[PDB]
RNA sequence: GUCUCCGUAGUGUAGGGUAUCACGUUCGCCUAACACGCGAAAGGUCCUCGGUUCGAAACCGGGCGGAAACACCA
RNA sequence: GCCCGGAUAGCUCAGCUGUAGAGCAUCAGACUUUUAAUCUGAGGGUCCAGGGUUCAAGUCCCUGUUCGGGCGCCA
RNA sequence: CCGACCCGUCUUGAAACACGGACCAAGGAGUCUAACACGUGCGCGAGUCGGGGGCUCGCACGAAAGCCGCCGUGGCGCAAU
RNA sequence: UCUCGCCCGCCGCGCCGGGGAGGUGGAGCACGAGCGCACGUGUUAGGACCCGAAAGAUGGUGAACUAUGCCUGGGCAGGGCG
RNA sequence: CGGCGGGUGUUGACGCGAUGUGAUUUCUGCCCAGUGCUCUGAAUGUCAAAGUGAAGAAAUUCAAUGAAGCGCGGGUAAACGGCGGGAGUAACUAUGACUCUCUUAAGGUAGCCAAAUGCCUCGUCAUCUAAUUAGUGACGCGCAUGAAGGAUGAACGAGAUU
RNA sequence: CAGGUGGGGAGUUUGACUGGGGCGGUACACCUGUCAAACGGUAACGCAGGUGUCCUAAGGCGAGCUCAGGGAGGACAGAAACCUCCCGUGGAGCAGAAGGGCAAAAGCUCGCUUGAUCUUGAUUUUCAGUACGAAUACAGACCGUGAAAGCGGGGCCUCACGAUCCUUCUGACCUUUUGGGUUUUAAGCAGGAGGUGUCAGAAAAGUUACCACAGGGAUAACUGGCUUGUGGCGGCCAAGCGUUCAUAGCGACGUCGCUUUUUGAUCCUUCGAUGUCGGCUCUUCCUAUCAUUGUGAAGCAGAAUUCACCAAGCGUUGGAUUGUU
């Protein structure tokens, strides 16, 4: 009679993610016309740890 | 039980007796337009559930057999309805039975 | 799920810490029911593949 | 104790109108001989009593046993 | 109660409105040291019953009896 | 001197080792409405009833009382099946 | 409402209308007794003699205690093993 | 409650979500009959509304067609769960390696035990004591032990016992 | 909108009687014999049983016969096959349980049949003098049978069964169907049927040791009280045991008691509560005496032992195991 674990995780309240120090969203960059026609050049300035 | 598929009894539209022709009485089908019915699907429609009892409480075995006579007489057909005893058994114009032949053995 | 009582999960309860009733569920089970192994096609130990 | 079931060749079992199957037993074959195998035979108040029935192993009651299941809350 | 499907040599399956075929059971032959295995055949029909449609039927329709499913449930 | 167990209550049975009760004061529980039935009293009586409305210096009492009559519509009764 | 049976009526002659005898069903008739008002008793619906649930429903208030996640702070002698 | 609303999700199978068991070691046997779950629709049976056709003057009735599901057919037990009897038999007896049958979906395997699990029971034997319904070791037809849980094994425990 | 799935969630239910409840059973609706005390009625989870059917004949009428059993005979033929005679008060049969009843019957066999039909009332049984069911006597039709008198509206009698609402069928050239008319449809009137077995008739699974409330000593678990089956302890008779010898010591078959330290039976007190086992501690009491004092008896030589009397003054212990008694 009770709403069970599990149930409880789509309200979100709790079990929500923790992303307080994640260092943003990891993505390509979005295409244009450098990526749908040539290439274009970027430099790996970091590499860090989510 | 056993019973002839004939027999010569009273007929109320002659006023005399006749000979009748015996069948079985069965139960029609439901009119779905008789006022119950229509009652019945009304108070059953929407929400609340079942409305009326369903009995589920089953006790008799057999039920009374009713007797379909039909007047042979070509401008009477009247027809009556005799109920004979309760029976698990019941057929009509079966074969009648002696008394000195031989049991199968 | 077993170690727990009846009112928070469907496997909850009882004298014995089992779950009583067949772990797997069915694809359209209501949510609150599909605990467990949810429309498993197969169990056991994966033997071949 | 209450409730339910069972009793059939020597053994384990099937099954209202002259009781089945397999093993077992006996006899004759085959083999030097035994076994296997082949060909035949015999073997059972159908637990006991009573009743229905023309007819009971069967159907219905009683008794002899045997076998299960209950036998809880204080 | 409704939709059906089924009842057929002893047993089952198959089948034509104008002569019910086959297999499994029984019997006679070979057959194999032999048992198995196999045909040669022979005998064998509930065409599930009753009535009607029929010149003529399992095969067309009602009266029925069982079996199996899927349904249906106001005395 | 004789007689005399503590009341209330449920109970077949209470003085009960059955329950409530330390004491005192004040408060404290079959009422009102509606509808029936029967009995009784009163008026009229095959009738009866104005209750709703209206008319009367609009009002201390009087928000009462009085009256209507071609206001008896209507209710109940006078006829049942 | 049954059973039996024969007559009668007409601006519509009819699947018309009326009548009789004998049983039986009715909360009827058979020279009215009711109506209005008051009172009492009884029954009932209402809080329904008074007090008494465990419950059910609607709408709100709480995480100052506690349970858990997150944010931002603070804190934890001296020795042993090695 | 609702919006192509929201959480996982600033995520992407070395991830999220749902379960069971519970370090290590060694193992994890048989059963898909039952109930679940799942795969396939194959002629396919049933199957509502709507739609189609027919009869009727219409209401209506009938017929044809035929979605999921259910039936039909596979898989699956580290899914839920389950894992048998009766007789005879070895040159003393006693057991029964062995042999007969009935039956199941399969008949409890490796292990372990009067165990926190054994009624009978204070089981029987040994040890511990002067004396032990206690403890330990052993036996096992075990009322009713047993394998994702069985059996062990250091370290540890305000755990139970001698 | 329609079908499926849907304890994820919602609402509800989960009979009664009952030597407490549960398990068991049905004493819950009926019938026979008894209880039952010679009218009738009369209770227990009193006793012995039965019922939810069966029958086109096992219904109706008429006729003709006599049954069970036994004795004596007859080829095969025997204990039982058929035929004959005699006896036969029913010792057979009448569907079933039992009771009653029945002989040119009510039984058996034939012949013809459908009175097991259509109707209205009255009455009896249970009874409240309500219903249902069943039954009795009539009356009105239409019939069957027999020569006829007559008999027959089911079964020889006592049992074999079911309201409202709803459905279904049958009957009246019937009534209504809403402004009128026609026709479908629907409603009605009367009579059957589909059932409520908890049988005067809800539609109904569990669990709670996480539990709750109103109560109950109307009702269990512990004391007490009645009883004493069972337990315990005695007595009477004496067939026997006791190397012989019934009775030193015992006592079979029987039979009479006592006790309330066993366990039952019951449910009178207590459910607005009498703290429920054992141990520890401590006091007192009983005697049906283990020891000790004083005695009697022996199969008492002594020693030891056994039986019995007066007798409860005094004592009746330390430990292993077990919560234990
Ligand atoms: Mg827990
Ligand atoms: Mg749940
Ligand atoms: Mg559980
Ligand atoms: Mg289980
Ligand atoms: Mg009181
Ligand atoms: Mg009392
Ligand atoms: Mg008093
Ligand atoms: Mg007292
Ligand atoms: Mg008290
Ligand atoms: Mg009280
Ligand atoms: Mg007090
Ligand atoms: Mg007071
Ligand atoms: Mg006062
Ligand atoms: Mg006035
Ligand atoms: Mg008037
Ligand atoms: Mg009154
Ligand atoms: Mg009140
Ligand atoms: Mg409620
Ligand atoms: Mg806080
Ligand atoms: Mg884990
Ligand atoms: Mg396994
Ligand atoms: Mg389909
Ligand atoms: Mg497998
Ligand atoms: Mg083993
Ligand atoms: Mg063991
Ligand atoms: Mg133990
Ligand atoms: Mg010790
Ligand atoms: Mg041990
Ligand atoms: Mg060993
Ligand atoms: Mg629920
Ligand atoms: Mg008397
Ligand atoms: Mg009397
Ligand atoms: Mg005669
Ligand atoms: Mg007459
Ligand atoms: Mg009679
Ligand atoms: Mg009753
Ligand atoms: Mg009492
Ligand atoms: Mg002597
Ligand atoms: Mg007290
Ligand atoms: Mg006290
Ligand atoms: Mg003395
Ligand atoms: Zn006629």
């Amino acid at each position: 009679g009770r709403v069970i674990r599990g149930q409880r995780k789509g309200a979100g309240s709790v079990f929500r993610a923790h992303v307080k120090h994640r260092k943003g969203a990891a993505r390509l960059r979005a295409v244009d016309f450098a990526e749908r026609h040539g290439y274009i050049k970027g430099i790996v300035k970091d590499i860090i740890h989510d | 039980v056993n019973v002839p598929k004939t027999r010569r009894t009273f007929c109320k539209k002659c006023g005399k007796h006749q000979p009748h022709k015996v069948t079985q009485y069965k139960k029609g089908k439901d009119s779905l337009y008789a006022q119950g019915k229509r009652r019945y699907d009304r108070k059953q429609s929407g929400y609340g559930g079942q409305t009326k009892p369903i009995f589920r409480k089953k006790a008799k075995t057999t039920k009374k057999i009713v007797l379909r006579l039909e007047c042979v007489e070509p401008n009477c057909r009247s027809k009556r309805m005799l109920a004979i005893k309760r029976c698990k058994h019941f057929e009509l114009g079966g074969d009648k039975k002696r008394k000195g032949q031989v049991i199968q053995f | 799920g077993v170690a727990m009582n009846p009112v928070e999960h469907p496997f909850g309860g009882g004298n014995h810490q089992h779950i009583g009733k067949p772990s797997t569920i069915r694809r359209d089970a209501p949510a609150g029911r599909k605990v467990g192994l949810i429309a498993a096609r197969r169990t056991g130990r994966l033997r071949g593949t």
